[PDB]
RNA sequence: GCUUGAGUCUCGUAGAGGGGGGUAGAAUUCCAGGUGUAGCGGUGAAAUGCGUAGAGAUCUGGAGGAAUACCGGUGGCGAAGGCGGCCCCCUGGACGAAGACUGACGCUCAGGUGCGAAAGCGUGGGGAGCAAACAGGAUUAGAUACCCUGGUAGUCCACGCCGUAAACGAUGUCGACUUGGAGGUUGUGCCCUUGAGGCGUGGCUUCCGGAGCUAACGCGUUAAGUCGACCGCCUGGGGAGUACGGCCGCAAGGUUAAAACUCAAAUGAAUUGACGGGGGCCCGCACAAGCGGUGGAGCAUGUGGUUUAAUUCGAUGCAACGCG
């Protein structure tokens, strides 16, 4: 089906949740798999482990396009984003560029109090 | 443990086919510090056990144990660790001898014959203690 | 940021994510605005940088 | 009168000094639209919350507000509060080089006047994020908290008020003298520059230390050393920086400022120890890894209690309870 043939994986590595999109070079969503929605809900969401699992779980859903080439985005911190490269290139995917886009702002908006744990 | 690594003591082998497997094995079963009947108890279920399967002594037997070995074990976190090849067969042995004295039949020999019967086509009680080690180690997977 | 695919390569192993962005920068913008407490800490991390 | 104090002029230097105006780029939120699909968010774990009315993710376009990553530095400037994108306009101070000029014009300062973070107040705007109050979810014995999800005043602008802070180097201002070392920053002169040069002379500043001082801790040419000038303030702890009165303030409150009564201490710095849900290193059947027990049953024996005429006395966390 449409035979898109390269894409970008667009992976959210949060603290707590991994989400990986894979989308075209237009920026149109071709299917996704989030951490969360693979088992595992709560502390173990975040982890590298939950992160290769989902982005194993994306590079599934997207067989109807015949994907070979992929650039990688990669936002946020997380215990997820590296292990999930891996998992991109142990699903036969070419991966061709890995940039990371996490928005870092030039002193902006103010930052929430938090935390005296 | 605290400091002190420490050696280990050499067990004697079997007497009547001269394994130090199965010589851990009629340890694991005695109790009481009474051999002799432990090891009574593991000639007669192993002979029936290469009488009804019709292999061998310890090849059943290593067959039948080699279907119970686990392969990992498991704020509170429950991490898979990978099972040392000693501890391995010791809880095997740990588990078959412990499903046996579950069992219902009349003797020792025969709970311990049924039971490595059972476990030679893997269906018995201990290998469903091996899947349910195997079953908490594969559900926390992600803690390596 | 962006690594091009190498014409014969398994692992592009980019090092461009530590250099800069990921370990201090984000991190650091996840909490509150003081005026105090960075003044103190850069206080006491240059008084730490002594020999 | 005089120039060694103070000041003026010439030429430059560095600077987040101030006020007004403009603009730029990242990011957050919102709105509209495309793809796409079952979760997202959150936590120690959860739930509230958002989501098949299509969220989250992702791309495009727009709006708006605030703040200005990197440079960024015990770096700089300012009397202090404080001041951080870039550009223009108006403007204050400092410092340096040589020379000229005035000629003690100086220092401090009670009352007085001005400036004075943040929160707050008034009027009028603005309102993206954050967030007192508030609401819900948790946690808990309770939880009017910490944590989570929302969230109003406020934070932002204009003008006025307030007039305070651990407004702190807890160190008033001005001047003079008194061994050193390593830096930082900003001027400048000289000398093969023949480096990542050399040698000097100023301004501000950081760390360590000598004499000296200090209760000690520490300060140490930027003094808490050695002196001089003027000011402010102190006189045991509490009551109390409170009440009354005055002045100020729209109010909140600010400022000035007692007494009765009560205690024989309150305090500073340092020492020894003990302790810590502080840190480092280390041990023991301490935990872990195992095996067998106890707690359940009947009996033995000891104890508490009860009973009794008496149920002899003693032992009572560990370290009393088949103990004397």
């Amino acid at each position: 089906r449409k035979q898109v043939s390269d894409g970008v994986a667009h992976i959210h590595a949060s603290f707590n949740n991994t989400i990986v999109t894979i989308t075209d070079r237009q920026g149109n969503a071709l299917g996704w798999a989030t951490a969360g929605g693979s088992g595992f809900r709560g502390s173990r969401k975040s982890t590298p482990f939950a992160a290769q699992v989902a982005a194993e779980r994306c590079a599934d859903a997207v067989k109807e396009y015949g994907i070979k080439n992929l650039e990688v985005m990669v936002k946020g911190p997380g215990p997820g984003r590296e292990s999930t490269i891996r998992a991109l290139n142990a699903a036969g995917f070419r991966i061709t560029n890995i940039t990371d886009v996490t928005p870092i702002p030039h002193n902006g908006c103010r930052p929430p109090k938090k935390r005296r744990v | 443990p605290r400091r002190r690594v420490i050696g280990q003591r050499k067990i004697l082998p079997d007497p009547k086919f001269g394994s130090e497997l199965l010589a851990k094995f009629v340890n694991i079963l005695m109790v009481d510090g009474k051999k002799s009947t432990a090891e009574s108890i593991v000639y007669s279920a192993l002979e029936t056990l290469a009488q009804r399967s019709g292999k061998s002594e310890l090849e059943a037997f290593e067959v039948a144990l080699e279907n119970v070995r686990p392969t990992v074990e498991v704020s509170t976190y429950q991490v898979p660790v990978e099972v040392r090849p000693v501890r391995r067969n010791a809880l095997a042995m740990r588990w078959i001898v412990e499903a046996a004295r579950k069992r219902g039949d009349k003797s020792m020999a025969l709970r311990l014959a049924n039971e490595l019967s059972d476990a030679a086509e893997n269906k018995g009680t201990a290998v469903k203690k091996r899947e349910d080690v195997h079953r908490m180690a594969e559900a926390n997977k992600a803690f390596a | 940021i962006k690594v091009r695919e190498n014409e014969p390569f398994d692992v592009a192993l980019r090092r461009f994510k530590r250099s800069c962005e990921k370990a201090g920068v984000l991190a650091e913008v996840r909490r509150r605005e003081f005026y105090e407490k960075p003044t103190t800490e850069r206080k006491r991390a240059k008084a730490s940088a002594v020999k």
